[PDB]
């Protein structure tokens, strides 16, 4: 039994998003489903469970009004979206199914013991912008992708011919909500002139890839 | 209606890690565990003889996860949950980063690159400070320039482990193009278990 979330969402405030939870496995109407969600490097948190049977839902304390948790119970799928997001909304959100079965008649809650993969939500006020690439001179060398979103930037070098000494670096976000990170390959002293390095840096979200050339 | 959980241990391997969850009345209620490996998302914990390293363990007021012959793969976070039938609320923990403290220390290895020519014909200016293969995850990084520090403009990463399993970091230090070239050099002075590397660079 593995439960399958939709893919990584990324909205700007005002824009919903919906993040659907697809059970395979088991009798649909089994169990219950949670919806527990973690913040940017922070705990767990719950917001609810939705029975797919009954279709009821129980909403948690400070997640009720703007979440609403649907059901499908033919394509035997659960979701969770959020009409109306905010800037503090971005979070990675996570599905659950209650399939443990209660070791003591006392206490009968089922416990979570199927997880989703987590659709990363990422939800702030900025536009799409395209990363320009500068060449960082020198041993080491080095590229400059600054002042971009939404992450992604998939940087290697020479169309995949160096492996050995790359290490792409994470982005720095910065105050203007544009990201920004460096790639860096330290090359043999002896081998600059006798060898053509070039950054591979391509952004999908921005339809932006540039291979642009580090020369002294 | 809480739970309560310490915020960080560190346990050598092969050793006993002891997390706590702390309720009341809970002395009823099982609660259950959680382990998040970073990334991936958390898995539920699931308890001579058949050995056992993790042994769920409940006692009226604090539930205590007892983790035996700590290994390399338990190094994650771990949660406690229950459901506060008084409530109607399924209560998280806050979670406790269980580090292990097996690698030894490394000196950070720091690359710092001057603004490059084609950022100052747009005018602007963004120096780079590197720092790689650092353990364990201090780096107080300071920007000194023309022997004065400067704060202004200075951002720096949150340290993140890598694939080698040592934490590497980066910092950025935005600075207007007149600045740049006014000044006679600048410095990434990071600092590290109380050992500081410095780099230097120039306007040529």
């Amino acid at each position: 039994v593995q439960l399958v979330q939709s893919g990584a969402e990324v909205r700007k405030p005002g824009a919903s998003v919906k993040v659907s939870c697809k059970a395979s496995g088991y009798t649909f109407t089994d169990n219950y489903i949670h919806w527990v969600r973690q913040a940017p490097g922070q705990g767990l948190e719950w917001m609810g469970w939705i029975h797919p049977n009954s279709g009821a839902t129980k909403y948690a304390q400070k997640f009720e009004g703007w979440v609403t948790m649907t059901r499908d119970t033919s394509i035997s799928t659960v979701y969770m979206e959020l009409s109306r997001s905010r800037s503090d909304d971005t979070a990675v959100y996570y599905c659950a199914r209650a399939g443990l079965h209660p070791t003591t008649t006392e206490y009968y809650y089922y416990g979570m013991d199927v997880w989703g993969q987590g659709t990363a939500v990422t939800v702030s006020s900025a536009s799409f912008k395209g990363p320009s690439v500068f060449p960082l001179a020198p041993a080491a060398l080095g590229c400059l992708v600054k002042d971009y979103f939404p992450e992604p930037v998939t940087v290697s070098w020479n169309s995949g011919a160096l492996t050995s000494g790359v290490h792409t670096f994470p982005a720095v976000l910065q105050s203007s909500g544009l990201y920004s990170l460096s790639s860096v390959v330290t090359v043999p002293s002896s081998s600059l002139g006798t060898q053509t390095y070039i950054c591979n840096v391509n952004h999908k979200p921005s339809n932006t890839k540039v291979d642009k050339k580090v020369e002294p | 209606s809480a739970l309560t959980q310490p915020p960080s241990v560190s346990v050598a391997p092969g050793q006993t890690a002891t997390i706590t969850c702390g309720g009341n009345n809970i002395g009823r209620k099982r609660v259950d565990w959680f382990q998040q490996k970073p990334g991936q998302a958390p898995v539920l914990v699931v308890y001579s003889g058949i050995p056992e390293r993790f042994s769920d363990s409940n006692s009226g007021t604090t539930a205590t996860l007892t983790i035996s012959r700590v290994e390399a793969g338990d190094e994650a976070d771990y949660y406690c949950q229950v459901w506060d039938s008084d409530s109607d609320h399924v209560v998280f923990g806050g979670g406790t980063k269980l580090t292990v403290l097996g690698q030894p220390k490394a000196a950070p290895s720091v690359t710092l690159f001057p603004p490059s020519s084609e950022e100052l014909q747009a005018n602007k200016a963004t120096l780079v400070c590197l720092i790689s293969d650092f353990y364990p995850g201090a780096v107080t990084v300071a920007w000194k320039a023309d022997s004065s520090p400067v704060k202004a403009g200075v951002e720096t990463t949150t340290p993140s482990k890598q694939s080698n399993n040592k934490y590497a970091a980066s910092s950025y230090l935005s600075l207007t193009p007149e600045q740049w070239k006014s000044h006679r050099s600048y410095s990434c002075q990071v600092t590290h278990e109380g050992s500081t590397v410095e780099k230097t660079v120039a306007p040529t």
